[PDB]
């Protein structure tokens, strides 16, 4: 038997892995990314003016995860740590919401991000100490899939990402995706590029497609089963503050092409990240790239900010406002459903 | 997974 | 501009590769590897009893591109340096018989193979020196596509193959590669993997897919142009003196496993080689590939031992037989050709 | 600039960490490993029949460093978390009796080992989460330099240590040296290869030439400045159940070939481990790569089983014989500090 | 055994590659370069209006390699493959009167360079197609040791040298030296990098760093012994139209920095290329490079220019001069013989 | 001069 070479996973493991991550990426359905930190989602609460207590976290949660029919358009839900053995005002567990609407369960499961010496204030990820534990206590709390978040930042005049930046990140996202597989968790590799900057849509897909293969790359070294794993990846766009106009066709095209030069037809899924995007522009971004005929993998996604800016707007931390506001989620998750099939509109 | 319009409007 | 990356191959030169890769997987064909070397062609010759003469080669290869009809089956044609600017005996030249035919010429540009110090008979492939003006010399000859092959060794008591045979066939592969598509030529790339050994279809499975990761990194790395290339790997296959005897089925499955784990779908097709594999064997294991399902690349033929064995021993070097030959090419080619739709069936 | 490279460190910082690392390595002097944890101590007390409390933990810990001219022979001291803030039973702490000495407190990081998914039980080390924040607090304790220990095993059979394992040890002692470095303090790199097994000696040094290559490749990419760092490996030598007899010269000589190899100049120095030899042997060994004349690196030890194992023997937790557990001490370091001039006869 | 390791040289082949190596780096001896090809000393001729021609060209090598005395400070003379079978106007073989100066043969053994694609004309050094039966060769017509140029350039602003530029520059070194190793010949690894730009001292030390990591470290993967191979890097300096001033200290400096991070013990010596550097500059920073005690490694000289120039002024192409000019060549030789002692204060 | 090393070595 060839020894060097990562050894196979337990059968029984390997194929929960493979159905857990088909039925997160089902036609027409995404994943709801509702696992801001607590500092996160205090910024979230200032707009609204609303205080950061563990009381409205829940009542917010509860209003998401509460949401009937949210489950046709909703396959898994990623929580924080606090919100996985959290219950609402009537005592019934935010999890259990989740499973009333069959929508799966998952976990956040990395320690933030801190610099890495001798670079430019470029990240790196924390949470592999200790994964292996809190991986068999997130399966037990009833998670099936699990998320880990990483950055890197183009900057053409200081070469970043540099060659440091991108080996530590897919290094590091597939040291945490091997243990999570381990522990039959389901692993959502998240490099995301930031858009900040003024590079062009040109050089964003680029650097997107040197980093997706380096991932790749380490993601096979490690072991890491593609038939049980996520990509969350950017949406290949230009700058925040780019001066070259770019269509909706320019992103949806140069989104998959670098999808189809990197990613193996193994990965049952990519799902797309909102970032700074609009709810709208998000939708009509998503709807673009599957405009593009069928592909080997579905490419739906998991949003955060495109399905909860409107909201939180709309619910304003009051009671009277939660129907208002469950219903303008279905909207938006309808919208981003059928972005999934390319059959998405504006009005 | 040979067809898609993607790949119509490249080769 | 990133600068850090691979740059981009002019717009002109990327969109002709595009379309001549595509061309020669196109649906139901495939491509004849009629390039063997001054010395391979001679032991083939000798099997059926016939001086390894110019005029013997030239009638032989006359045979087959002679052949009416061929274009039906057969999209491209690899040919030996000697082939390409050869005539028949009617002084019609041989890339002209391709043009009749509509096959496009193909060219092998590699040098052979050379001991790696260090390492136990494991093999380099040469031929970088002077590629570019030998591609530019090819192409206007006729040429359209190049051929590189390369060798690797499965001994799982000696670790074959070992860390520097990988890399070595990997960067050379490249390196080939981008030279190719830098002269309008696209390149086939071969990291063949000898089937010598008992080892099981198991450890050819995990032997292949580390293989092809790194064969695949060292292309990014060199910015070779997925859309515009092709693999030539082997099936995925136990050893000949391997004692679990293994079934087309478990041929066809861990064959697409392998290459759904570690091709990019820009690749636009899969040729495999027939490798030691007789001619039905090459055709029902083809078969059986094409028989799970559509694919994201074409998963067709590049056969040379599967398609010129029988034609070899009918032929005879005897004028009298080129007919009756060129009818049993026909009949292999249709055979393997039926077998990229998964309709072929041998009773 | 270059941009896609390491950033410089500070001047300050970069010039602190190469005066202590060249101290720590100063002529004659060398480093003693006391930093076991609770449960590694707590075996050493069972030996001598003797209840593992906090105090006596303390006691022992306070017979080491209170030892009156170990200064002499002892640059730098290992701490375990716990010793660094603890004290004896005048009240004074652990830390001042360091300083009285002219020795180095030094301190052990790592979290300890975890299986590598995909391996056969490979470790990896654990302790990157939080280790900025933790040098902080060390470097203020009184702590100057770091220690970080990862293991390997060779066994040819199993093909082990795979490449999976090498890399990942080899990119976690670079990441935690990088972290140390940042915070002034110098890092011990160590890449323990077990000598456990039937292996021969020429197995050992290419096993360790070719993870000390990987190692201080992982260090140069993350920017570690070699003038501030130190390299604690395992000497050259053939395995525990090895039949092939082999003298102690054998393993000066494989060592210092091994370490002239892999090892860059600009490193001042290499602290061998003691790992499961005797006292006497580890004294033998460490004269044997020093009678090998001036190298460019001062190649002294970094024991712990060496410098206490008789210690413990005569102490056996009674004030009555501490006085002359400490005589047994400086003997053993003498032995130690005599070897690295290579002028340590047998007896 | 390991197994997954490069092998070990015959015992023989090793020895005498070693010893080879020794010779080459005598203490107060160097290595004269002239393997001009027929192109570059014809531009050497433009300066003395004679007839580039191959008469010219025996006498020049003549007056060159028949100097008496000369072998006290060249111990080996580097040719181009014309003058390693040339004879003088009276007969003699060129090789004979190295041999009977006791001065060791040497060979040029490189094809030249290539523009790597997708780059922006970054080269690759040509020649690996039949290099081990050019060797075998080159080896029974005297020559021991061999020479393969390859050429980076620095430019921040563009990014280089880029990591494709780098790793095929090292991999192609790699698999020359394991070639030349393997036919008895002692590799002269030559990672040139171009003085030309307008970069800082700081930044060539940068770059140059992370090339001889990068080469050495595939020379590893190769199994190239080190012990029996030479380094011809480039001098620490800043590029040409840099406006930073700086001495020949600072050159002496970051030089031996870099090497002492870099460069292993084994590697018994490096030849440093005298480049565009004038005749005294290459003697005084040679100096400088050894005025800074004394390293692991010889640091001495493999010039061409720095030892040619003033030669051929004063020969003139003509006989009279012969005498003349071999004195000059004498002058020079020990001039630098007296830097490598780091005794050489002209004036 | 050099360490005993070199010395044995070649
Ligand atoms: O050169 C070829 N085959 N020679 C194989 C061979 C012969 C003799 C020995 Cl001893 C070993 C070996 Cl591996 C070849 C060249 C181009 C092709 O397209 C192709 O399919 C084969
Ligand atoms: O704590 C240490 N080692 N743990 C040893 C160990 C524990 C448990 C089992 Cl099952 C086996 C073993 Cl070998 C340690 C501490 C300081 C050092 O300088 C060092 O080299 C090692
Ligand atoms: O000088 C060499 N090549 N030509 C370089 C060059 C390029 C452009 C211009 Cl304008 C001038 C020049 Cl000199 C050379 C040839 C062989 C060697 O072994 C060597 O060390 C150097
Ligand atoms: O709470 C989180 N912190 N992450 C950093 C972060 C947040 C927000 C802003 Cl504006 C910037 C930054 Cl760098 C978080 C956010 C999104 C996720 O998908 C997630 O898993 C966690």
């Amino acid at each position: 038997e060839y020894m060097n070479a990562p050894k196979k996973l337990p059968a029984d493991v390997a194929e929960e892995l493979a159905t857990t991550a088909q039925k997160l990426v089902q036609a027409g359905k995404g994943i709801l990314a509702a696992d801001e930190s607590t500092q996160t989602i205090k910024k979230r609460f200032d707009n609204i003016k609303l205080e950061n207590t563990i009381e409205n976290r829940a009542s917010y949660r509860d209003l998401l995860f509460g949401t009937k029919g949210l489950g046709k358009f909703i396959s898994g839900a990623i929580l924080f740590e606090e919100t996985l053995f959290q219950k609402n005002e009537a005592g019934v567990p935010m999890v259990n919401l989740l499973h009333n609407e069959n929508i799966i369960p998952g976990i956040k499961v990395d320690k933030g991000l801190v610099n890495i010496p001798c670079t430019d204030e470029e990240k790196s990820t924390q949470g592999l100490d200790g994964l292996a534990e809190r991986c068999k206590e997130y399966y037990k709390a009833g998670a099936r899939f699990a998320k880990w978040r990483t950055v890197l930042v183009i900057d053409t005049a200081k070469g970043k990402p540099t060659d440091l930046s991108i080996h530590e990140t897919a290094w590091g996202l597939a040291r945490y995706a091997s243990i999570c597989q381990q522990n039959r968790l389901v692993p959502i590799v998240e490099p995301e590029i930031l858009a900040d900057g003024p590079h062009s849509i040109e050089v964003c897909a680029v650097v997107t497609q040197k980093v997706l293969s380096c991932v790749f790359k380490a993601l096979q070294e490690n072991g890491v089963l593609l038939e049980g794993a996520l990509l969350k990846p950017n949406m290949v766009t230009a700058g925040y503050e780019c001066t070259a106009k770019t269509t909706t066709q320019d992103v949806g095209f140069l989104t998959v092409r670098t999808l189809r030069r990197t990613v193996p037809p193994a990965l049952p899924g990519v799902v797309f990240l909102s970032g700074g995007q609009s709810e709208e522009e998000a939708s009509v971004n998503l709807n673009s790239i599957n405009a593009l005929g069928p592909h080997p993998w579905a490419l739906t996604f998991s949003y955060g900010r495109a399905l909860q800016a409107s909201v939180l707007n709309t619910w304003q931390g009051k009671k009277e406002n939660v129907a208002k506001a469950r219903e303008v989620l279905l909207q938006r998750a309808e919208a981003n459903s059928l972005a999934t099939y390319g059959k998405y509109k504006g009005g | 997974a040979a067809a898609s319009l993607y790949e119509k409007k490249a080769a």
